[PDB]
């Protein structure tokens, strides 16, 4: 049981590192999409202006 | 005069006006009646300290009886809501001596039509609470309640079920058999595609890992745990890493459209034969009700049907057949 | 038009999707705790949540945190559902405020609702709305329901567009139809400006029309 | 004699007045509920090395309840919920004022003509330090009292375990020889089929009594009884249930929990620290008395003791002693927190044993069934052999 | 008595092998997993920041 707890700690650490990388990537993707939409709207408005 | 009027009038007024149509009024009446029982109790304690206990016993009996009588209201939704909200130590008036005794029957009477399956999860939580001081030996009597909740309608009620699961794992007293039973059952349900259900399952899993813990965890579950853990990398005392170890939950939508069907029961046998093909000797495709079965099978296979699916698919598919018979009977109304 | 006293019926409605996107993903708060990644939005093509909705008469609770049934939004949050809140029509009708939340995992250890807003059950003049009232989102925060509600959901350029559209569609337009077409065309430009507007969270709240006059009936408390 | 009680569940100081000494048995429970923050429904208390208090017997019946031999209390919900024993320490207003005053005194500069106020503050600080040392001594006593409540918990575990082992191992061992007795039962079941045939062949003074006995033990009921007795009597049903009962016992059997660290080994260090704190309080009192004697010396110093810097020296000594005392106050607060710390550390093994208890409570329902079954077996052997003779 | 001793010992031995060293093998995985995931998370944080 003790070894199981230690291994759970370490393996959950590695997995949490991966999961954090993943969530950061998802947020970056959402931000990039928002930026692209804003850039498109800005370009259209700039042409009209 | 105040000491004398406390119980006499307090119960008198509480009852005389207790009769009211408003279900919310009745639930409030219940919560306030609990408060007023605490009040009369403090009044008796102060009288004892100031100025035998047999009156105290009669009062506590009246308290438990009042809790039950309140449970007699037809607005079962009202009772469920009031209990779930107040907690009130679940009326803390009869305990295992009588709380199990009359409370088991009272909750069982709730086993009517499951329209409010959310109320079903609420009742599961309420049973877990009643497990606090009523289930040492009737814990198995809840195990039949465990199966009944397995018969519950709401998948949100299913998340509430995993919650109350961990809750009993704390409470316990009927675990070992039901313990391994739930371990095996979840093993296929591991990749369960219900984010609420998946997370609450990982949580009940960590709670059980605490409760049974020991090497018992390894042998009993870790084999059942292997059905989901992509890697043995998790703090089983934790649910987030635990799920991280587990494989990604399968598309519940795909089986649901599969679930949406009617004759999948025989299609279920066909899927079992296909699994045997995966691990066995079935090379051929029997002559099922070809159009729908074949269409769905090809759609799923081309969809990316992977190796690990079929087993947990069949397990939760028996669960499905249950829930689907449930839906068909609900169509009666 | 109708008086609220007679009905006193329980609350029920339909489900709609929130306009506010999950750009509220706590980038730094994500950088802190591992649980949040377990967020349904954090890990799905879209985000489902556990709905919570209640009504409080100027802050006094009058119903339960109603939650919708199991439905799919992890790939598209398009909500096509109904919900029956626990508030009677006459129940605390005066100053009643529709507060709600949706429970979605702020983390594996943080699965709960963090979105809330409060709006009066009736309108700014007292008429009840049984029609969709898209709500102003208060992300990373939940509803309060008080008369001084801290997360307004329902009661300017977009305001002008909406008010003019309501007036015209009420039957307030002259036989010169050409404007209505141009009216919608320019409402298109106004909505385009509003959508180009960012750093805001919104939600579409669809009050279910009542089969009593069979509309988004305007009820007034009495 | 006022009741002395420590919530063995907390092993914490929550005493009772003699006012409840002679009141009803439930009076102690209601006192824990009201005076103590310990309700009734989810609560428990028993006699260490003795039985759990009944509803009638007085404490002294199991002589206890003293400041050195009190009764042990357990909040049922305490382990029922995870509830690492909460130490939501009451308002530290005394401790907060102590901290504020100590900070001021450390920030207090040398006193020139302020010697009287400095001596007054030093005396107040010494009295407060003595009061806090006494409170911490009572705390170390309550730690030894948690140790005594743990002894009581081990005794209660041993007792309940003895009852459960009695019933269980009784039914079990009885079946153990019942194995050959099981072959005899098989012969009896052959005779039972024979008796069923005879009764079919025997439709219908001592005969009157036998028939009366037949009225509540109908033929179909007895046949079902024998059938189920054999079926659940599936020897594995015991041997597997045997492993089950052994597992319940083991679940009780957490040896390391009781032998935590030689709790007396650490309690000795705790008592030594309490002694050091008392010595510090005595030294602070001695320094305050020296400060009074020094006020007298400064008053008489106008003529014969004209050496300078007396007031500055007094203020500096007061500040130094205040800093020293505040230092020990640090260990005092550390022990205040270690209260809840060791409380959860115990609640761990507590829950271990308690869950063993609930599982073995299911096991004991099974064991009452096993009694009933072995009884059915033997008593039926005799009486139903008679009734089947026909 | 020996029967009860066995009733405990058989169950105890059941999981003893069931306590598979697979995770014991997983123990060394953290060593390679740990520093690499640390570098990866730092890079992901920098990317998210930009």
């Amino acid at each position: 049981m003790e070894g199981k707890w230690i291994t759970d700690q370490l393996r959950w650490k590695i997995m949490s590192c991966k999961m954090r990388i993943e969530q950061l990537k998802q947020t970056i993707c959402k931000g990039n999409e928002e930026m692209e939409k804003n850039s498109e709207g800005l370009l259209k408005t700039k042409e009209k202006n | 005069n105040d000491i004398n009027i406390y119980p006499e009038y307090i119960l008198p007024g509480i009852a005389h006006l207790a009769q009211d149509d408003a279900t919310i009024v009745r639930l409030a009446y219940a919560e306030n009646i609990a408060l007023l029982a605490e009040t009369a109790l403090r009044f008796l304690e102060l009288v004892q300290l100031k100025n035998y206990d047999t009156e105290l016993q009669a009062l506590h009996e009246m308290v438990q009886q009042k809790v039950v009588t309140l449970l007699s209201d037809p607005e079962n939704i009202v009772k469920q809501t009031l209990m779930e909200n107040g907690i009130t130590r679940l009326c803390v008036f009869f305990g295992r001596q009588k709380a199990n005794d009359v409370l088991l029957s009272h909750m069982i009477t709730f086993l009517n039509d499951k329209n409010d399956w959310h109320l079903r999860g609420a009742f599961f939580d309420s049973i877990v609470g009643v497990a606090a001081y009523v289930g040492w030996q009737s814990s198995s009597i809840l195990k039949p309640l465990l199966q009944q909740g397995l018969s519950d309608a709401e998948e949100f009620v299913i998340v509430k079920a995993l919650y109350a699961l961990t809750c009993m794992c704390q409470l316990g007293l009927l675990q070992k058999p039901h313990v391994y039973e739930f371990a095996s059952d979840i093993a296929p349900f591991l990749c369960h595609p219900n984010l609420w259900i998946r997370y609450g399952a990982v949580g009940f899993i960590t709670v059980v890992a605490r409760q049974i813990s020991t090497a018992d965890v390894y042998c009993k579950l870790m084999p059942y745990l292997d059905p989901y853990i992509t890697q043995p990398i998790i703090q089983i005392e934790r649910k987030l890493v635990l799920l991280s170890v587990l494989k990604e939950p399968v598309s519940r939508s795909i089986f649901d459209y599969a679930l949406r069907s009617k004759d999948i029961t025989s299609l279920f046998r066909h899927l079992h034969m296909r699994q045997k093909k995966r691990n066995g000797s079935l090379p051929d495709c029997p002559p099922p009700e070809d159009p729908a079965i074949a269409q769905l099978l090809k759609k799923l296979l081309s969809q990316g049907m992977t190796e690990e699916e079929e087993d947990k698919l069949l397990a939760l598919k028996d669960f499905m057949m249950k829930s689907n018979k449930a839906k068909a009977n609900i169509v009666d109304q | 038009y109708i008086y609220s006293c007679d009905l006193d019926i329980n609350v029920q409605l339909k489900i709609g999707s929130l306009e506010g996107k999950r750009e509220q993903k706590s980038y730094k708060a994500v950088l802190e705790d591992p649980m949040l990644k377990f967020s349904g939005l954090y890990q799905e093509t879209c985000s489902d949540l556990y709905v919570t909705c209640q009504v409080f008469a100027e802050g006094k609770p009058l119903a339960l945190p109603v939650r919708t049934s199991y439905k799919a939004f992890s790939t598209r949050w398009n909500w096509n559902e109904w919900l029956k809140l626990p508030v009677k029509y006459p129940d605390l009708p005066r100053n009643a405020q529709v507060a709600l939340t949706i429970w979605d995992v702020y983390g594996p250890g943080k699965a709960v609702p963090v979105g809330g807003t409060t709006v009066s059950l009736f309108g700014k003049y007292g008429m009840f709305r049984q029609g969709m009232h898209d709500l102003k989102v208060w992300p990373n925060v939940e509803a309060d329901g008080s008369e001084p509600t801290k997360t307004p959901g329902r009661t300017d350029q977009m305001s002008r567009l909406a008010k003019l559209t309501k007036a015209h569609r009420q039957g307030h337009m002259v036989k010169v139809d050409w404007l209505d077409r141009l009216t919608f065309r320019e409402i298109e430009m106004i909505n385009e400006s509003e959508k180009r507007s960012s750093n805001f969270m919104y939600l579409m709240v669809e009050f279910r029309c009542v089969k009593c006059d069979d509309k988004e009936y305007g009820i007034v408390y009495y | 004699m006022k009741l002395y009680v420590f919530l063995v569940n907390t092993g914490t100081t929550l005493t009772f007045d003699t006012e409840l000494t002679v009141q009803t048995v439930a009076d102690l429970k209601h006192a824990i509920q009201s005076k103590y923050k310990i309700a009734i429904q989810h609560q428990v208390l028993v006699v260490n090395g003795g039985e759990c208090m009944a509803a009638d017997r007085r404490v002294c019946t199991y002589s206890a309840g003293t400041d050195t031999n009190p009764i042990f209390l357990f909040n049922k919900e305490m382990i029922l919920c995870d509830r690492p024993p909460a130490i939501p320490k009451t308002t530290f207003s005394t401790e907060n004022d102590m901290e504020i005053k100590v900070e001021e005194s450390l920030m207090m500069p040398a006193v020139f003509h302020t010697v009287a106020s400095r001596t007054q503050l030093a005396l107040e600080m010494y009295e407060v330090a003595k009061k806090l040392c006494s409170f911490c001594e009572g705390l170390v006593h309550d730690e030894h009292l948690q140790h005594q409540g743990w002894a009581a918990i081990m005794a209660n575990l041993e007792d309940c375990s003895n009852s459960y082992q009695k019933l269980l191992f009784k039914f079990e061992s009885i079946y153990s020889n019942y194995l050959q007795s099981i072959e005899d039962i098989k012969l009896k079941l052959t005779h039972l089929g024979t008796a069923v045939s005879v009764m079919a062949k025997i439709p219908l003074s001592l005969l009157d009594w036998i028939n009366v006995q037949d009225r509540p033990n109908d033929v179909e009921s007895l046949v079902r009884k024998c059938f189920d007795s054999m079926s659940r009597l599936d020897p594995r049903i015991i041997r597997p249930f045997i492993a089950e009962c052994r597992q319940t016992i083991a679940k009780l059997d957490n040896q390391n929990m009781k032998a935590i660290k030689g709790l007396e080994d650490r309690l000795y260090a705790l008592d030594q620290m309490i002694a050091s704190c008392g010595r510090l309080v005595n030294e602070q009192k001695e320094l305050a008395q020296g400060f009074l004697a020094n006020q007298k010396r400064a008053e008489n110093l106008k003529d014969a003791s004209v050496l300078p810097d007396l007031c500055l020296s007094h203020a500096n000594q007061l500040m130094i002693m205040l800093q020293n005392h505040r230092k020990l106050l640090d260990i005092k607060q550390k022990c205040t927190t270690a209260k809840q710390e060791l409380a959860n550390n115990l609640h761990v093994r507590l829950k271990w044993c308690c869950f063993v208890m609930l599982h073995a409570d299911q096991d004991g329902e099974k064991l009452q069934a096993l009694l009933r079954l072995v009884i059915e077996l033997l008593e039926r052997v005799k009486i139903v052999e008679a009734l089947s003779t026909v | 008595q020996l029967n009860v001793t066995e009733n405990e010992c058989q169950n105890y031995k059941r999981c003893l092998e069931i306590l598979e060293q697979m995770n014991e093998d997983d123990s060394e995985q953290l060593q390679m997993e740990l520093k690499e995931l640390a570098l990866e998370e730092e890079r992901l944080i920098q990317e998210l920041e930009d």
